[PDB]
């Protein structure tokens, strides 16, 4: 079975093609000891990856090799791939093809480096690169539409026509779950709850993922929160202290629609999607409006689909049919799409073989992957 | 309820989309196509032929 | 006659060179568009 590896800015998902869910999901982080001298002598590993690094966050320095969807540390990315294959999947990469995902607008040099690493370091028999948004569209049984992908580090809107992403209309927004977590930390500090440590940052992330939601009408929700405490929810901290959260539940995710909350002059996700659709040909805009698929972990907020529908209906012409598609398992849409793609019998001829790499070099990836 | 009722009443749309498909089985295909096109400098018309190949190999 | 022939031959050769370079440039541009269309075709087949 071919291996599918989703290279996400916050979480890495890996599994076997044909499965309905990834087998391993762990943070894409590499940890190194803060004080080498004392701890090297006692046989301690030089670096920790994924869950092991997260569990030792009190003594390790954590670094992300992927920033805003772009690989910035190739050594750490190689270490993450090694950890995935030998610790998470426990398989020999030389015996199984590997399908890798890439962010939109991925530099050609990065694709060549990925191909070189996969063929020379892991001796993989075959490999394929697929666009995350394209896989997200594939996971929903659609081939023409626009995918709004918002992960941990970056948000992209990608219009796709018959499986082909339109590069001239792809828009990038440097706003995602991490910025929302920092904003929640700031507003909780403004309410009186101080979170300063990385452990407290992860507590704030858990609070965001468990209690935040998107309001249909921000002004009406603010008036309701100012007039009644019915929207306040309690969260029990690990030390037993119970904190009360009020309007922060919906003010934090509102930053996705109004980046001005963070001081950013960029357009919201709805305006970004509308602008991306407006950059496409008029004949395909009708298909794009009717096939807007939400993907990514940052799109898991309850009510986001209704708000997106309302905003697009208010922005799009009244004669256009608007339909927002929000799959329940949209956080795994990329991996599911990759598993579907790698499970097709016709796709077995699309794999880049080691012979083709040896004959054409790393540039074959640009003539085989789209 | 309409979607529920359509479990019985959606006789039209589903059958039309399942029967009048615009695609066929995988593999190489050569499409001969001939349509009426209007002449340029019923209206004046001429016939024109297009030949379409599924893949670059064929 | 030799002068007329040399002038005409020079014009012939230079216009052939100019057309040769025009053809090469247009062939490169058409190749780029062909590569784009090829990638689009592969995407369409996968979508099908």
């Amino acid at each position: 079975a071919a291996l599918v590896v989703d290279n996400g800015s916050g979480m890495c998902k890996a599994g076997f093609a044909g499965d309905d869910a990834p087998r391993a999901v762990f943070p894409s982080i590499v940890g190194r000891p803060r004080h080498q001298g004392v701890m090297v002598g006692m046989g301690q590993k030089d670096s920790y990856v994924g869950d092991e690094a997260q569990s030792k966050r009190g003594i390790l320095t954590l670094k992300y090799p992927i920033e805003h969807g772009i690989v910035t540390n190739w050594d750490d990315m190689e270490k993450i791939w090694h950890h995935t294959f030998y610790n998470e999947l426990r398989v020999a990469p030389e015996e199984h093809p590997v399908l890798l995902t890439e962010a939109p607008l991925n530099p050609k040099a990065n694709r060549e480096k990925m191909t070189q690493i996969m063929f020379e370091t892991f001796n993989t028999p075959a490999m394929y690169v697929a666009i995350q948004a394209v896989l997200s569209l594939y996971a929903s049984g659609r081939t023409t539409g626009i995918v709004m992908d918002s992960g941990d580090g970056v948000t992209h809107t990608v219009p796709i026509y018959e499986g082909y992403a339109l590069p001239h209309a792809i828009l990038r927004l440097d706003l995602a779950g991490r910025d929302l977590t920092d904003y929640l930390m700031k507003i909780l500090t403004e309410r009186g709850y101080s979170f300063t440590t990385t452990a407290e940052r992860e507590i704030v992330r858990d609070i965001k993922e468990k209690l935040c939601y998107v309001a249909l009408d921000f002004e009406q929700e603010m008036a309701t929160a100012a007039s009644s405490s019915s929207l306040e929810k309690s969260y029990e901290l690990p030390d037993g202290q119970v904190i009360t959260i009020g309007n922060e539940r919906f003010r934090c995710p509102e930053a996705l629609f109004q980046p001005s909350f963070l001081g950013m002059e960029s357009c919201g996700i709805h305006e970004t999607t509308f602008n991306s659709i407006m950059k496409c040909d008029v004949d395909i805009r009708k298909d794009l409006y009717a096939n807007t698929v939400l993907s990514g972990g940052t799109t898991m907020y309850p009510g986001i689909a209704d708000r997106m529908q309302k905003e697009i209906t208010a922005l799009a012409p009244s004669t256009m049919k608007i339909k927002i598609i929000a799959p329940p398992e949209r956080k795994y849409s990329v991996w599911i799409g990759g598993s579907i793609l790698a499970s097709l019998s016709t796709f077995q001829q699309m794999w880049i073989s080691k012979q083709e790499y040896d004959e054409s070099g790393p540039s074959i990836v640009h003539r085989k992957c789209f | 309820n309409l979607r529920s009722l359509e479990t019985y009443e959606r006789l039209e749309a589903d059958k039309k989309k399942q029967v009048h498909k615009k695609r066929k089985c995988p593999g190489p295909i050569i499409t001969y196509h001939s349509v009426t096109v209007p002449l340029v400098g019923p209206p004046a018309r001429c016939s024109r032929t297009f030949i379409t190949f599924s893949d670059d190999a064929t | 006659q030799e002068r007329r022939w040399k002038v005409a031959a020079a014009k012939k050769l230079v216009r052939t060179v100019v057309r040769h370079h025009e053809e090469k440039q247009l062939r490169e541009e058409r190749g780029k568009k062909e590569e784009q269309s090829r990638l689009r075709r592969i995407a369409a087949s996968t979508a099908r």
